[PDB]
């Protein structure tokens, strides 16, 4: 391995106004969407499960 | 039992409950005095137009208001700990009785000589007899000899309960797997009531304790007739 | 103690490597010998259905409800005894 | 503290409406439930 | 026994961390990491309070060991005095972006 | 813009505001739960059902008031807003982890609502003792939902505490020592040290309860050799420090409010105030078995817990007298905030003194698990903690919002709440001396009179709560913008205006060493 | 027409304080004395008087005749 | 600390500084009213003459009000102090708050 | 032979509120004594004291569960 | 522009996804324990890993790539890590308390003795002694790693850190094998309960520490650490010595004294 | 005169009796005659009329001590409103008693209580002070 | 960057006092009503 | 200029006091609340056995 820290420092310091979590480029946005979709979808699912569990299934 | 509009403790039925009453009176006197002093000082600080807003020296006064309370605590702790060690002294009981908590009723076992045991359930309100107390009466009372030292042993066969009789100064938790001991001595005959004192589920409110204190000779005949 | 060795002039990488290879790994290799030696199966004890063991107040959330998570048929009996 | 006069004053009439709507928002749902307690118990 | 391959702060530190390390070598403190030392505080010898704008909050610990700090905005212009001990402060505005 | 600001926040003020909104919503749930308790008790006979439903309501009441109302408001809400402003810091040490402490609470609250919706609820008491809380006497999901709710609230406050301690040790001006920070900052750091040490013990104990319920462990089950009493030690080893956690940030706000409305530049006896809060925090870790005096503990153990518990009166009495000494000579301003603080001094003292009565294990045998304990703790919590919160809310609302309350309405609200809480709780002393137990849906007929009066009190407090909502509405509806505030030279949090800009102390304060 | 005399002008707050704190202490001893007579002594004397001639067998006989017991008719 | 006479002399000296500036005048009065006393006439006298050198009539009047306020319910103090200040009031043409109507609510 | 039993006397090895070990110890002692007597061909009646004490102290369900477990071979104490 | 040395963090979604993932895991364990389904739990485990991965990636971005970690930032992280470790020590304390409470007064159900009747403990001189020498060795090799790093020696840093991780992994495998081989299980009364819960939380912390060391390994491969600035590696070393010390207490208490 | 929010960081005016000389004058800007009055103030104050003296005071300060310390009738509104809302609370309790609470247990009926009270006395409930102590067992009546 | 100043540092609008009243009512009212509905749900179950 | 309290104070105080006293009196005495006062000096004991 050679030291490529300087290229990363230039990438993450680019003055493009992006928050750090998206500053890596297109892959950051994809991973974010996957994460937030699983969190929101999975939270809706937990509410459905709570609704199901709230009634006797006799 | 408690009577309507009661303010303080049920009248004491055992010499220990009597000590607790006198010790509470001594403590409450100290409580009323401190909180009157605080309310009074408050009103004193707030009722003048004279001011003094510059930096105030703290060391002199912190002595008084640290040593005064320490001394007062000591004047509480001394009689408190004397009574603690009293309720713990050796006494030689004439009788041992066990009570097991259950959901939701007490059972009692008197197995010094014979195998005597029975369950004790609240009288439902719709079956009270005229003059009987809602939530307090049981079908089978805990009959015990008056004027004698009795060892009570308390445990549970399911969840926690707690076996209490305010008149005698008693409350011992009922814990499955454990055998807790307390001593009971009534100075008088009569009927003494208590209620389960650890949350134990749907009928926690509805599993009372009623002791029936009578002369030894009546106790022996009752024991015999319950076998 | 001081343990029983010596160095201390300066505590550097060289000293700590000296201790990794000269003391720590050899102790591991010794304990490894010692263990891979006292290994191989010890006989399973007679089954006795003691009520304080093999507790089941609720079926486990996997398998048939009755098998612990790292059930070893050879040495873990079920509450009715060792398996076929 | 000093402060400016209200930018959007709330007259006595407006405070009476805000206060009434506030108390109703607490009283009516709980009142509805408690009033119907007997239909719930025996159901 | 030993060789290299590990970058130093001199080679690789960047952004604000590098600025603070480069200022520290010059004996300078643009990011306010050190407590400034008081002058005598008189009107001829006021504490000099650097700022990047035209006012800054000062806290004055009037005597050593006071637990109470006295806080006030110090404005560009004539020296102002601590409202509790009277010690003088003067704002010296501007610069920072080297 | 909206999502970035309010869901992705890394700003101490906005996160402080989220906690205040959350704790205000919890407060409504808590109050409703307390009114159901008192509607059942306001007449003899059975209103709601047997003890299960009644104690589900009692359990939820306590968990909501403690974990979702008082802690988020005092530590999350006031601590986040004020602590960085009071030390001239630009934010918290960990501004993004700060946001996770907040967001862990709505799901913690959801798990608690869930536990009451499923099966028959968790009717266990907020102490969640086994075996009642075990998988036989509370089969099904309610108690596990309750444990997981506490695990989330635990994690939230542990990460909170690490954030506050670090921020307060590390982010002061380089000239400011710890003995130049205001008392409220002290109170939050000390509270945070208690959270840090006590919550992990609770987490261990409720994890053992979770495994007793679902993995066939038997930590608290005598059939496997365990001991129900063990859970009580683990729980109260946390639960006693928890009660000091609920009141300490309250003591810090009281010191600032009394100082401010007395027109003083500083509290009387600062170092005695600091010493007292550290001593209380320390002593708070060695007294827990005063919650266990009837479980059958040896006599010398009961003698030690009685004496060590009493000693807390000493540092606590220092504080009370120092508050009085701060009033002394003041140019007293009778703001609604000052009235809440003066009520706090008196009513907290009363509840502390009935705590000293319970500390005597001999008399506690008779008072334990009766309404005398309920009277003690509602004086320190629903008068103490609550009056501190209301005093701090009316005092700092103009800083957080840039708008004033109508002070006459806020004084009317105080007078209602004062009458309602005292009418609720004062007669419970009589019910406790005369033997009424805790956690009862019904009582023998002799206890009717005090229960009826106590229920009427609670309805008076409901009216004050409803009025508070309307008072907040009125302030935001009329928009009276703050112009000047006095004593800024000794109250640094006001010095950036009202409300302060989003970014404050971007240029730090100047403080020289001399 | 006559000059007004010089009044005390210093320590007015400390002087009011000292006067009322001494007041509060005297009141406190007055209350401690009252309370030991109306509550504490009254209690000890109620118990002492009740028991000095108490006959427990006779107490039981009245209870038993009034029909209150399960074990004694 | 110090005797009463040394406290007063220090305050007299403070206000008697010929080139006392407006800031020192205010600081000296705002500090002085934090103490548990009503200032001696000779202190108030030195503060009124300092008002005169600063050409500030209104603050001379305000200083008389604050003497009256520091006395709280001790109503004999203010009339005694005004009595002792009369030759200074007369010499400097300071009217009291009462002669100005500024004691009306 | 030295009788008139009223109840178990105070026993200084178990002076505290928890008396669980007092019950257990006398239950063990009784059954150890009865086994030693029924071994060496002898009189079980010298064991009688322990039986009286544990009967006075021990909840009937504990005795009964311990008796079933001794009959099943699952009693975990050493007899 | 700021003129203090502290880090104002960009607004971030990871606190919210981390909180939701905590809801999904806990409602998921509930689902699993009572409604026979693993679905929520697996989604919660997944979003939790994703959150941790991005959150810590972003801390790396802010420090190594963006330079936000001035000495005052770094000093705050030191305090945070020390406090965190203190909270984990108290968590273990409550399990040690459970263990001593049950073993010091063994109740009649157990036979009134410790170990309980029918429990046959591991011999503490066999694999438990091997484990102890493993984790003590890995405290020596990680200290060699730290000194190499400070001395600027890339190759011996990677070699010592690799040796440290291999020993963590060996510990983990030895322990998995010992779990399988043990004749007593979690359901064997308070013996199995205290044994498996205390050693199992310990083993989880060994996995967590090994993961953190592996992260430091790859960051060092990528040259992220300077000979003077390397807080991630220090935090992982502190945590690692914590895990070793907890093991010494378990070994002495549960395996040796409790056998 | 007009105070502005964007003035927060500047020294400001306040009427407080413990801070009698505030950091700025109440009125900073002066009209033509107010400027002539400030010049006149530099000469002997005996030459100033009462009106001029008052007007100098009102330039420097907003309210006098008597004004800023005055009492108000606010207490009437506060005590009266609190009683009004406390009275409104009783409306809630009347509704609850009418619509929510059902009949109380039969043990509170007058004949039950009379019998229960007898039985409490026959069992000598609280015979030392609390209850039966207040009954006279010789005259068969409550002690007067 | 964000709006600063009174009425702008909060997640809810105070532009219109009546819309604000409705929002505050839904917000506090939902919290207050919930335990009564949960008690109701529990009674209606068994 | 008289403020709100000068103009309305006396009325708020008189009406509030009167309303509060009347509605609490009505609530306490006319709607069937069981206060359960002490029987001491009030109840004539009656044969129960
Ligand atoms: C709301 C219902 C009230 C019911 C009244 C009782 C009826 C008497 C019947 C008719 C009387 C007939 C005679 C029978 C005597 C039986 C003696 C007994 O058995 O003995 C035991 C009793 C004796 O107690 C009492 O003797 C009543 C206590 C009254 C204390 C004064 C405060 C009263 C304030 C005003 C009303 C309360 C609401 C606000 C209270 C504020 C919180 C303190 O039981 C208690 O322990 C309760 C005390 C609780 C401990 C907290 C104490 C701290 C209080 C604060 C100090 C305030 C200082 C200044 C004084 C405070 C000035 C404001
Ligand atoms: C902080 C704690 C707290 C508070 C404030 C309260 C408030 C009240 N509680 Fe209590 N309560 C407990 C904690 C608390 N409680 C605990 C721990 C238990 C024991 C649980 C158990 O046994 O397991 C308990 C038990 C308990 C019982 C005993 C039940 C039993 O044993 O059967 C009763 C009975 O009357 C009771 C009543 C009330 C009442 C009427 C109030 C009322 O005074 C409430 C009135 C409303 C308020 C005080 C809210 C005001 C403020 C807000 C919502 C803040 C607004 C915020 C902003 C504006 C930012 N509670
Ligand atoms: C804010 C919360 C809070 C606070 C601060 C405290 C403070 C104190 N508490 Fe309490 N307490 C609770 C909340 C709190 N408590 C709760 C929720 C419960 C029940 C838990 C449950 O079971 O659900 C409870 C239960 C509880 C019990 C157990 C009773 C039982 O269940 O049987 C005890 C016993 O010792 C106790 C004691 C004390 C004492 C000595 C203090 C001391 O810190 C108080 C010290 C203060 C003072 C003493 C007043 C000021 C001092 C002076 C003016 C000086 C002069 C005074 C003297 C010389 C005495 N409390
Ligand atoms: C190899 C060493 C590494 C340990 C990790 C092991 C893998 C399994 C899962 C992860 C467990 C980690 C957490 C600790 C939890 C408790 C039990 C785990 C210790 C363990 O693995 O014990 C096993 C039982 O596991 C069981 O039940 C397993 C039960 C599996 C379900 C996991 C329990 C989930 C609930 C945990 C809730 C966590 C609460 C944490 C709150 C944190 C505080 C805020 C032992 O197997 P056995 O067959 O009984 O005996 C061996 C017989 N031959
Ligand atoms: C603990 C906090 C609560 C304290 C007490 C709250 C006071 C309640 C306020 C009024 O609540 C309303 O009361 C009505 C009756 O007064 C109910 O109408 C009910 O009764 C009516 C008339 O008798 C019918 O007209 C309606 O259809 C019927 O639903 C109505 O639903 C309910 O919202």
């Amino acid at each position: 391995f050679e030291n490529r820290v300087a290229e990363k420092q230039k990438l993450f310091q680019e003055d493009n106004g992006l928050p750090v979590h998206l500053k890596g480029g297109a892959t950051d946005n994809i991973l974010y969407r996957v994460t937030m979709t699983l969190c929101l979808g999975g939270t809706l699912y937990s509410l459905y499960c709570l609704g199901w569990a709230s009634f006797p299934h006799k | 039992m408690a009577y309507p509009m009661q303010l303080g403790f049920q009248d004491a039925t055992s010499p220990i409950m009597e000590e607790l009453l006198h010790f509470h009176d001594h403590t409450l006197m100290i409580v009323f005095l401190i909180s009157s002093l605080v309310l009074y000082i408050i009103s004193l600080m707030l009722t003048t137009k004279l001011t003094h807003t510059s930096t105030m020296d703290a060391q002199e006064v912190e002595t008084i208001w640290t040593i005064l309370p320490a001394i007062i605590l000591i004047l509480i702790a001394l009689p408190s700990l004397r009574i603690l060690y009293m309720m713990d002294e050796i006494n030689n009981p004439s009788l041992t009785v066990k009570t097991m908590g259950h959901q939701w009723y007490w059972s009692y076992e008197y197995t010094d000589y014979e195998d005597l045991s029975f369950d004790s359930y609240m009288i439902p309100t719709s079956e009270l007899k005229p003059g009987e107390l809602r939530l307090l009466e049981v079908d089978n009372r805990v009959v015990l000899p008056m004027e004698m030292t009795i060892r009570m042993l308390v445990s549970s066969e399911d969840v926690l309960h707690s076996w209490a009789v305010p008149s005698l100064g008693l409350k011992t938790d009922a814990i499955p797997g454990r055998l807790n001991q307390t001593t009971l001595m009534s100075s008088r005959p009569g009927l003494y009531y208590g209620q389960c004192s650890e949350i134990c589920g749907s009928n926690h409110s509805f599993m009372p304790i009623v002791l029936e204190l009578v002369p030894l000779k009546y106790f022996e005949k009752w024991s015999a007739s319950m076998l | 103690a001081s343990a029983a060795k010596g160095d201390h002039g300066g505590t550097g990488a060289r000293t700590w490597r000296f201790l990794t290879f000269g003391l720590a790994l050899p102790s591991v290799a010794l304990c490894t010998l010692n263990s891979w030696l006292h290994s191989g199966h010890r006989e399973r004890p007679a089954f006795i259905p003691y009520h304080h063991l093999r507790i089941r107040t609720k079926p486990f959330s996997w398998g048939d409800g009755n098998h612990t998570f790292f059930h070893n048929p050879r040495v873990n009996p079920l509450p009715t005894g060792y398996e076929k | 503290i000093t402060a400016k006069p209200a930018k959007t004053p709330t007259s006595p009439k407006e405070q009476a409406i805000g206060l009434s709507v506030t108390f109703l928002s607490f009283l009516l749902p709980a009142g509805w439930v408690l009033y119907h307690l007997d239909n719930y118990k025996k159901s | 026994a030993s060789g290299g391959g590990v970058p130093t702060d001199e080679e690789q530190a960047t952004g604000l961390e590098r600025e603070v390390m480069l200022a520290a070598r010059k004996g300078q403190d643009p990011y306010n990491i050190l407590a400034p030392k008081a002058t005598s505080g008189t009107k001829e010898d006021p504490n000099l309070v650097p700022s990047i704008t035209n006012k800054r909050i000062v806290g004055c610990i009037c005597e050593e060991d006071n637990s109470t700090v006295i806080w006030f905005w110090l404005h560009k212009g004539e020296a102002q005095r601590c409202p509790s001990c009277g010690t003088h402060y003067k704002l010296v505005p501007h610069q920072l972006a080297h | 813009m909206f999502i970035n600001r309010w869901l992705f926040s890394t700003n101490h003020k906005d996160i402080g505001t989220l906690y205040l909104l959350f704790g205000a919503w919890a407060g409504m749930v808590g109050t409703a739960l307390s009114l159901l308790i008192r509607a059942e008790l306001g007449q003899p006979g059975t209103l709601l059902g047997d003890d299960q439903i009644y104690n589900v309501v009692v359990t939820a009441h306590a968990f909501v008031m403690i974990f979702f109302m008082v802690m988020p408001i005092m530590i999350g809400g006031f601590g986040n807003w004020l602590v960085p402003l009071m030390i001239g810091a630009p934010d918290m040490a960990f501004p993004r982890m700060n946001n996770m402490s907040f967001w862990l609470l709505p799901p913690s609250f959801l798990l608690l609502l869930a536990s009451s919706m499923v099966e028959a609820g968790a009717g266990t008491g907020w102490t969640v003792y086994p075996p009642l809380a075990g998988n036989l006497a509370h089969a099904g999901a309610s108690v596990d939902l309750t444990i997981f709710s506490l695990h989330l609230a635990g994690v939230s406050s542990i990460l909170g505490a690490i954030n506050f301690i670090t921020t307060i040790i590390n982010m002061k001006p380089p000239a400011m020592s710890q003995y130049q920070t205001p008392l409220f900052v002290w109170s939050v750091m000390i509270t945070a040290v208690l959270l840090l040490l006590s919550l992990p013990v609770l987490a261990a104990g409720i994890t053992m309860l979770l495994t007793d319920r679902n993995l066939n462990t038997t930590f608290f089950d005598p059939a496997g050799g365990g001991d129900p009493i063990l859970y009580q030690h683990l729980f109260w080893f946390f639960g006693h420090p928890e009660v000091y956690i609920l009141i300490l940030p309250g003591f810090g706000m009281i010191s600032h409010i009394v100082t401010y409305y007395s027109g003083k530049k500083e509290p009387f006896g600062y170092m005695g105030m600091v010493w007292a809060m550290m001593s209380i925090g320390f002593l708070g870790f060695i007294v827990w078995a005063h919650h266990m005096f009837t479980v059958g503990m040896d006599v010398d153990t009961r003698a030690y817990f009685t004496s060590a518990t009493m000693i807390i009166a000493i540092p606590t009495g220092v504080k009370v007298f120092s508050w009085l000494a701060t009033l002394h000579g003041g140019n007293i301003k009778w703001s609604p905030a000052m009235m809440w603080a003066l009520g706090f001094i008196f009513l907290f003292t009363v509840g502390g003194l009935t705590g000293i009565v319970l500390a005597n294990s001999s008399l506690d045998i008779v008072l334990h698990d009766t309404y005398y304990v309920v009277a003690h703790f509602h004086y320190v919590l629903s008068m103490g903690a609550v009056f501190a919160i209301m005093g701090g809310f009316v005092h700092w609302f103009p800083l957080f919002s840039g708008y004033t309350l109508n002070d006459t309405w806020a004084k009317i609200h105080f007078a209602i709440m004062f009458v309602g809480v005292n009418m609720t709780f004062f007669p419970q002393h009589f019910l406790g001396l005369s033997g009424m137990p805790r956690r009862y849906s019904d009582y023998p007929d002799a206890y009717t009179m005090w229960n009826t009066i106590s229920s009427m009190g609670s309805f008076i407090s409901l009216t004050a709560v409803m009025l508070m909502v309307f008072i907040i509405w009125e302030a935001f509806a009329s928009k009276r913008e703050v112009l000047t505030v006095d004593l800024t030279t000794t109250n640094l949090e006001w010095l950036n205006g009202c409300p302060p800009p989003y970014h404050t102390f971007e240029e730090p304060t100047y403080v020289n060493l001399k | 027409s006559t000059a007004l005399a010089k009044p005390q002008m210093r320590g007015l707050l400390a002087r009011r304080l000292r006067f009322h704190i001494v007041g509060a202490f005297m009141v406190s001893l007055g209350f401690a004395t009252f309370y030991k007579f109306a509550v504490a002594e009254k209690r000890k004397k109620a118990y002492a008087d009740f028991y000095r001639n108490y006959d427990s067998m006779k107490d039981f006989e009245e209870m038993r005749k009034a029909g209150i017991f399960q074990s004694a008719k | 600390h110090e005797t009463d006479e040394e406290f007063d002399a220090r305050w007299v000296t403070y206000f008697n500084k010929p080139d006392i500036d407006a800031w020192e005048l205010r600081k000296g009065m705002n500090t002085l009213v934090g103490y548990d006393l009503v200032p001696e006439p000779k202190i108030i006298d030195a503060a009124l003459r300092a008002c005169r050198r600063l050409n500030d009539f209104a603050s001379a009047v305000r200083i008389l009000e604050v003497v009256k306020d520091k006395a709280g319910p001790h109503k004999e103090i203010y009339p005694y102090v005004i009595q002792e200040l009369r030759p200074t009031l007369n010499e400097l043409g300071i009217s009291t708050p009462e002669e100005l109507g500024l004691d009306k609510v | 032979k030295i009788k008139n039993y009223q109840t178990a006397p105070f026993d200084s090895r178990f002076p505290n509120q928890n008396q669980t070990r007092n019950c257990w110890q006398n239950y063990l002692d009784f059954h150890r004594c009865e086994k030693a007597m029924t071994a060496k061909g002898g009189d079980v009646s010298v064991c009688e004291w322990y039986r009286r004490v544990y009967k006075s102290l021990c909840p009937i369900s504990w005795v009964s569960t311990w008796d079933d477990r001794r009959a099943e071979g699952t009693f975990p104490g050493k007899i | 522009h700021q003129t203090h040395a502290y880090h104002m963090v960009n607004p971030s979604p990871w606190p919210l996804t981390g909180a939701l993932s905590a809801l999904l895991m806990t409602s998921g364990l509930t689902m699993w324990f009572h409604f026979n389904s693993m679905t929520l739990l697996m989604i919660g485990l997944t979003t939790n890993m994703l959150t941790m991965y991005q959150w810590w990636r972003d801390v790396i971005r802010e420090s190594t790539f963006q330079g936000h970690h001035t000495p005052a930032v770094q000093k705050g992280l030191r305090y945070g890590m020390i406090l965190f470790i203190i909270s984990e020590v108290l968590f273990f304390t409550g399990f040690f308390w459970a263990f001593y409470h049950s073993s010091l007064a063994p109740t009649p159900e157990l036979g009134g003795c410790w170990p309980p009747t029918g429990i046959h403990p591991l011999n503490p001189l066999e694999v438990p002694l091997l484990n102890t020498s493993v984790l003590l060795a890995s405290g020596v090799s990680i200290t060699w790693a730290h000194h190499s790093l400070m001395e600027g020696d890339r190759k011996h840093m990677l070699q010592a850190l690799f040796i440290t991780i291999t020993l963590g992994v060996y510990f983990t495998l030895l322990q998995a094998s010992e779990y399988y081989e043990a004749p007593f299980t979690i359901s064997d009364g308070v013996y199995g309960s205290t044994f498996f819960v205390a050693t199992g939380f310990h083993g989880l912390h060994v996995i967590i520490g090994s993961t953190f060391l592996i992260v430091c390994f790859f960051r060092q491969l990528k040259f992220h650490f300077t000979s003077n600035h390397h807080f991630g590696f220090e935090a992982a070393a502190w945590y690692w010595h914590f895990v070793d010390v907890v093991w010494l207490f378990l070994y002495v208490s549960i395996y040796w004294w409790g056998s | 005169s007009v105070v502005k929010s964007e003035d927060y960081a500047l020294p400001s005016y306040v009427d407080r009796r413990d801070y009698p000389l505030p950091d700025v004058a109440h009125v900073k800007n002066l009209s033509a005659s107010q400027k002539a009055l400030k010049e006149k103030e530099k000469a002997s104050w005996s030459s100033l009329s009462i009106d001029e003296k008052v007007e100098l005071y009102r330039l420097k300060f907003k309210e006098s001590f008597a004004e800023m310390n005055r009492s108000t009738n606010e207490w009437k509104t506060v005590v009266g409103a609190a009683m009004f809302f406390i009275g409104f609370t009783a409306l809630l309790l009347i509704w609850e008693k009418h619509y929510v609470y059902g009949p109380i247990p039969h043990t509170f009926e007058e004949e039950w209580v009379a019998k229960q009270t007898k039985r409490m006395l026959d069992m000598k409930v609280a015979p030392i002070q609390g209850f039966s102590a207040k009954w006279d067992y010789d005259k068969n009546e409550w002690k007067k | 960057h964000y709006e600063e100043g009174p009425g702008k540092n909060i997640p809810f609008s105070v532009e219109n006092k009546w819309r604000l009243l409705a929002m505050m009512t839904l917000f506090f009212g939902s919290g207050f009503a919930a335990p009564f509905f949960i008690v109701r749900h529990q009674l209606l179950k068994k | 200029a008289p403020d709100f309290h000068d103009k309305y104070g006396n009325a708020v105080l008189a009406s509030g006091a009167t309303f509060c006293v009347a509605v609490w009196v009505y609530m306490a005495t006319q709607i069937g609340i069981e206060w359960n006062p002490s029987p001491v000096g009030r109840v004539t004991p009656k044969e129960w056995r």
